[PDB]
């Protein structure tokens, strides 16, 4: 409980949630219309998919 | 497909300053093809055909809804194994350790 | 007269787009087109090394 | 009719827009229009002094 250790948890914690975000979920029940990615594409957060 | 083109366009289908006139729409179909012919017979993007789809038997099956576990399109050659760095690293510190 | 008709009607639903919080490089894809997604199924993955 | 047809249609396929993971400059380029490559090979050679 001390003030130093949980610093570092918050670090671990962010770097975890970064790390489990590698995988793209689908938010909504639905059929896929347009399709512009590709295996090997460079991908921000920025560029439909 | 669920949409008919104009869904996601990023302009207006038709002038503001002009009238509106009645277009009848268009829906994209998926069709696939057999992979024996095209070895012999390629074929090229973007090249024309007259396709004709025989509708005689309808069972009532418009929306797919089965869902697949396998991936339709996988990649891995930009995977990197890290045994040289590891390799590096560790005489590295065999080097540094006294 | 106590009807109003126009033939400039058409009909609109729900479209989202996917997009990425992190970015990386794509390794798989599990949806092609035409295809059911149910919720929280994956739809893409990356490369996890860094 | 039993049958309906159209010629609207256009041969389709996947395309990929090789881009690079990483700034720098270009010293190699190892193939041009009309060129066969497997997977698994280099198209572009950069500057390794940075």
């Amino acid at each position: 409980d001390q003030p130093a250790v949980q610093q570092a948890a918050t670090e671990v914690r962010n770097a975890w949630l970064a790390l489990e975000r590698t995988r793209i979920i689908s938010p909504m029940t639905g059929y896929v219309s347009r399709r512009a990615v590709q295996p090997g594409a460079q991908i921000s957060p920025t560029t439909p998919l | 497909d669920m949409g008919t083109g104009s869904a996601f366009s990023l302009l207006p289908a038709q002038n503001a300053t002009g009238n509106w006139i009645k277009v009848v729409q268009r829906l994209p179909v998926r069709i696939e093809l057999d992979q024996k012919q095209l070895e012999q017979y390629p074929l090229r993007i973007g090249l024309s055909t007259l396709v004709s789809v025989n509708t005689t038997n309808r069972d009532g099956q418009v929306l797919a809804n089965k869902v697949r576990s396998t991936p339709v399109a996988v990649s891995t050659a930009r995977e990197i194994s890290l045994a040289p760095v590891n390799k590096l690293i560790d005489d590295i510190v065999k080097a540094n350790a006294g | 007269r106590h009807f109003e008709e126009t033939d400039d009607a058409y009909v609109a639903g729900n479209q989202i787009q996917i997009m990425s919080q992190v970015s990386g490089s794509v390794t798989k894809v599990w949806a092609d087109n035409t295809d059911f997604v149910k919720e929280g199924d994956v739809l893409v993955t990356l490369d996890p090394t860094d």
